């Protein structure tokens, strides 16, 4: 967006000393074909389980019995002979 | 940041102007890159597992 000096204009581009043309043209580089090298195993000793854990511990129980329940000699109480 | 690759640049050189040589003098190069060469089967996984 340069303004035109009226005074002093200036032309087109003139030619130059040029870079040799074949020079900036590239080859297309040519690709062979390629293979990911050897048999994978199938599974690996990994370093870490990979399963969940658990934050904390919750504690279990297991059901047990008591015995045979017996008998006893209880201290009997007095007659209700008016007095209680 | 920009690597030299001539398939983007064209040919491109590496340029050293000496001011004394001496007998015996020699430029030790010393380069890093990539390249690429494609391929076609990622495989070789044993069907008997």
């Amino acid at each position: 967006m340069a303004l035109i000096n009226p005074q002093f204009p200036y032309a087109g581009p003139v030619p130059i000393p040029g870079p040799a043309p074949t020079e900036t043209m590239p080859l297309l580089n040519y690709r062979v074909e390629g293979r990911i090298a050897g048999i994978q195993q199938a599974r690996q000793f990994m370093p870490f389980l990979q399963g969940p854990h658990r934050e904390v511990a919750e504690q279990t129980y297991y059901a047990i019995g008591t015995g045979i329940q017996m008998g006893q000699t209880f201290n009997q109480p007095l007659i209700n002979t008016q007095e209680g | 940041d920009k690597p030299i690759y001539t398939l983007q640049y064209g040919n491109v050189g590496f340029v050293v102007n000496p001011k004394t040589v001496n007998q015996n003098a020699r430029l030790l190069m010393g380069y890093e890159y990539f390249t690429s060469r494609t391929e076609l089967v990622n495989a070789g996984t044993i069907s008997t597992t």
